[PDB]
RNA sequence: UUGGCACCUCGAUGUCGGCUCAUCGCAUCCUGGGGCUGUAGUCGGUCCCAAGGGUUGGGCUGUUCGCCCAUUAAAGCGGUACGCGAGCUGGGUUCAGAACGUCGUGAGACAGUUCGGUCCCUAUCCGUCGUGGGCGUAGGAAAUUUGAGAGGAGCUGUCCUUAGUACGAGAGGACCGGGAUGGACAUACCUCUGGUGUACCAGUUGUCGUGCCAACGGCAUAGCUGGGUAGCUAUGUGUGGACGGGAUAAGUGCUGAAAGCAUCUAAGCAUGAAGCCCCCCUCAAGAUGAGAUUUCCCAACUUCGGUUAUAAGAUCCCUCAAAGAUGAUGAGGUUAAUAGGUUCGAGGUGGAAGCAUGGUGACAUGUGGAGCUGACGAAUACUAAUCGAUCGAAGACUUAAU
């Protein structure tokens, strides 16, 4: 349940530290996003000397949310935050590290460098 | 009861293997996942926030902190995917829904054992 | 191409082949009895009356639908069966494979047999245009005085009327609904029950018409 | 919110059909036979309901 | 349940007053809805008087009023005393239905339906 | 659109824009079907048929227009008192206050700008959405019903495979055909996650009270806080728009002359669009053209004509919801489990009161998953649904076949 004007923390080392969403990608009239989905974004806060700086427009993946996801077995997974990881073509990051935990749905989403770098999948 | 027919239909889906636990206590959950290759079994060691529901619709959610990030993994109690449930402590708790832990992290999230 | 009547009891869970959770709906179909076998010769269309929920017999001073009335008791005697509470027809079903007084069972259907359930929806009362038609609420601040009302109605002098299909407040209640392409999970015969995957219409204690799907 | 036309006697009377009140839920009291009463209610006179004074 | 032209707390107090007045008087003239709601209250109280424990006195004091009735021995007594000492001893074989209602007829002022409610 | 004329309105036709609600046209924005190509292929240009569905969120501005950010299959053009102010707002223009520039001797003025500035109405008729009573449908009733008709839905991407194929120097890269999975939308529902949950559970403050301790109660937004049953719900759970048929549109063809040939047409035949009539879903016999089937009920007096209460049946009246503004619909009405209570439970809260024990004490422990528990499941006539009352047929004539 991630929309326009949501600020998401950033779970990589690309330089971005807080990020604001613009449009959710996937189709027309798409109101919200959720884990595994891609978003356009902008950087409202960046770490000094970061690769990705303030006011740069950029895509990203939603990695973890509070409005978590349901699985077919009835198991749910939620979090205590909302987080992004910043990407380009080829569904992989322009950073090199990932912070905190990550969900499994990115496997189905073919975000495999992310899953491999994530210290804990859940 | 719930209903003389509901119960008699959904009896077979139950599980009597499992222990008696309460919200407060640190337990493990040997989940039987199916990763895209094969079946592995990863464990989710955390404290139980809550249990609700009656019958096959019974649930329990567990909370672990991985790397400062709070995780909240909900389950149906009667899954076939839960191969095993181990129990470590029996925490002392004056409530049944420990939602006050979601705002607390560190020394304040400590549950006292009996 | 078959048919069976029941009662919505409620909803439960059940676990599939791979630990897959399944939201399911319980439909009790006991005392199902064919009563009249309509024919193209006499009625002009081939069909099958079906009974449900055996009820009590004639009483001289009866005062409810509990105690069956004398027309109905005769209608069922013609089938050599008990009087019935709910009757409905089934045109899609074949004629030859049913005779009169024959008792239908849940065991006709099978796991995986796909269906469409038809039932009378739950009763919401007099409701407004939002609740009833999904309209939008006007703004709740900024000096508004239009929050939940239906907005405009027509245009003006040209079209100095209100078209018939306009949407206004009214009774949101019990409209007949058919849900399609639902799957039958499991069947219980001691209890004479059918487990149906999904969210079938109407309330508890409520009639349900289960029948095989016309589209496949 | 203001009528343009008066309401004729004809329309007035066509509308004042269903405004009437009905005969109440009246019955006899068998303690006194006459002195009709309301059904499922006590008799004011006999103080009775199923034989017993009240 | 039912709401009686009163908000929640006014309803609670009206119900306690009706219960207590019934316990005192053994019959009262009221409206049918208030009767139909206070019968539940009363009957649960009689059940507590039959269970007869201290905790039951303590739970019935949460619902009764502190009133003083003069007895026919010219004696001072409370509602709760009367209840647990007299009323629960009357009904020791009766399993519920500690109260009846008699629809009387329509009141003049408000067209309300008056009833009589007593604990036979 | 800019305007013209000044025909309706000056004993009032409310005036830009946005909002809510939609509706229509097609000169079609996407999707559909086709022809020509300076169409290799992907993509395109241009025109023809086509109005079924869909046709975005924000920044700036009172703004429409417009520029921009980011998407989308596409981000359509227009009308409807530049649609809609007895449906909203009132930013803007357009009253009175004030100030700047400029004009004016001046009062004051400016399609110049600026700050501020009261948007009345209980709907009679039509109309529309829902809901009932009367009568009628040639006896009176109960149930099931076909369907003259009406309404709805009608969207579309990304991926995989065919196949890295056809094509092409390569870069690149199809149609057709099969499958999968999503966006928006509609619908039903609440087992799941969440919301509410004012007669649920517990904690707690202040003050007053039940004579005091203990325990309880009232007032403080439900005093506040933490959870929450039923129901109501979405943000959640399921489903849907599937597969097809018939006749057509632009077109594409066969045969084939008029006109020895040619020639899709004149006779004739075949094919052909998301479009039309169907298939799908709902309402429907007041369809006065009033349908059909199944079953039930079937006397006595008559002026002879007709009556009469009565049958079946349904109501009054009462207990109640799965229903509900009221009527109505439905469960039931003592040959009774309809509601209340009572006994059991589920779910919820989370360890009562009292007693004892360890402590100076605040407290903690045991008795004891304790006690409480509104709506949900079951059993139980303890209370109330008493006795009763009313309405409701005896089936016209004619013609024909029997
Ligand atoms: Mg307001
Ligand atoms: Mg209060
Ligand atoms: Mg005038
Ligand atoms: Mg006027
Ligand atoms: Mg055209
Ligand atoms: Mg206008
Ligand atoms: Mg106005
Ligand atoms: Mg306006
Ligand atoms: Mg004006
Ligand atoms: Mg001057
Ligand atoms: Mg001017
Ligand atoms: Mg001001
Ligand atoms: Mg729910
Ligand atoms: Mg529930
Ligand atoms: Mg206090
Ligand atoms: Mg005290
Ligand atoms: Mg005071
Ligand atoms: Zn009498």
């Amino acid at each position: 349940m991630i929309q326009q004007e949501t600020r998401l923390k950033v779970a990589d080392n690309s330089g971005a530290r807080e990020v604001l969403t613009i449009k959710v990608l996937g189709g027309s009239g798409r109101k919200t996003a959720n884990i595994g989905d891609v978003i356009v974004c902008t950087v409202k806060n960046a770490t000094p000397g970061g690769v990705v700086k303030k006011g740069d427009v950029v895509k990203a993946v939603i990695v973890r949310t509070k409005s978590g996801v349901r699985r077919n077995d009835g198991s749910y997974i939620k979090f205590d935050e909302n987080a992004c990881v910043i990407i380009r073509d080829d569904k992989g990051p322009r950073g090199t590290r990932i912070f905190g935990p990550v969900a499994r749905e990115l496997r189905e989403g073919n975000f495999m460098k992310i899953v491999s770098l994530a210290p804990e999948v859940l | 009861t719930n209903h003389k027919l509901i119960e008699a239909v959904t009896k077979s889906q139950l599980r009597t293997d499992l222990p008696s636990f309460r919200p407060g206590d640190t337990l493990r959950v040997h989940v039987r996942i199916i990763e895209g290759t094969r079946e592995r079994i990863q464990v989710f060691e955390g404290v139980v926030i809550k249990r609700r529901g009656g019958g096959v619709s019974e649930t329990f959610t567990v909370r672990k902190i991985s790397s400062g990030v709070g995780v909240e993994r909900t389950f149906p109690l009667h899954t076939p995917k839960i191969e095993k449930i181990e129990v470590k402590r029996r925490g002392k708790v004056r409530r049944a829904k420990l939602y006050y832990l979601r705002s607390l992290r560190g020394k304040a999230a400590r549950i006292q054992e009996i | 191409t078959k048919g069976i009547l029941g009662r919505k009891i409620g909803m439960t869970q059940v676990f599939g082949e791979n630990g897959e959770l399944i939201p399911v709906t319980v439909v009790e179909a006991k005392e199902n009895v064919v009563l009249q076998k309509k024919t193209v010769e006499v009625d002009g269309y081939n069909a099958i009356q079906v009974g449900f929920e055996d009820k009590k017999a004639y009483k001289k001073d009866a005062k409810s639908n509990k105690y069956a009335n004398k027309p109905a008791e005769g209608h069922a005697k013609k089938a050599d069966a008990a009087p019935k509470r709910f009757i409905r027809e089934f045109r899609n079903v074949d004629v030859d494979a049913y005779e009169v007084g024959q008792e239908v069972s849940v065991d006709t259907f099978v796991a995986g047999d796909v269906i469409d359930v038809t039932g009378v929806s739950k009763g919401k009362g007099f409701q407004g245009a939002i609740k009833r038609h999904g309209q939008s609420r006007g703004p709740m601040s900024h000096g508004s005085h239009f929050h939940r009302a239906p907005g405009s109605v027509g245009m003006a002098s040209d079209a100095s009327r209100v078209f018939k299909g306009q949407k206004m407040p009214g009774r949101m209640g019990g409209n007949t609904v058919t849900v399609q392409n639902l799957e039958v999970v499991q069947v219980d015969t001691e209890n004479k029950v059918i487990l149906v995957k999904g969210n079938v219409p109407g309330p508890k204690k409520g009639l349900v018409e289960i029948r095989t799907s016309i589209k496949k | 919110a203001v009528p343009k036309r008066r309401t004729s006697k004809t329309r007035k009377n066509k509308r004042r059909t269903h405004f009437k009140i009905s005969v109440p839920g009246m019955t006899e009291c068998p303690n006194c036979g006459r002195e009709y009463k309301l059904s499922h209610r006590v008799c004011k006179n006999c103080g009775s309901y199923n034989g017993e004074e009240v | 349940y039912r709401k009686l032209g009163r908000t929640s707390d006014q309803r609670k107090a009206m119900l306690r007053d009706l219960a207590t007045s019934l316990i005192i008087s053994e019959r009262i003239e009221t409206t049918e809805a208030r009767a139909k709601e206070v019968r539940s209250v009363v009957e649960k109280l009689i059940t507590l008087g039959k269970k007869g424990d201290l905790a039951s006195r303590r739970n019935a004091a949460k619902t009764l009023r502190n009133v003083e009735i003069l007895n026919e021995d010219e004696t001072t007594q409370t509602a709760l005393q009367k209840l647990f000492g007299e009323i629960a001893e009357r009904y020791t074989e009766r399993q519920g239905g500690y109260t009846r209602i008699l629809k009387q007829g329509p009141r003049r002022g408000d067209g309300a339906e008056s009833v009589i409610i007593e604990l036979v």
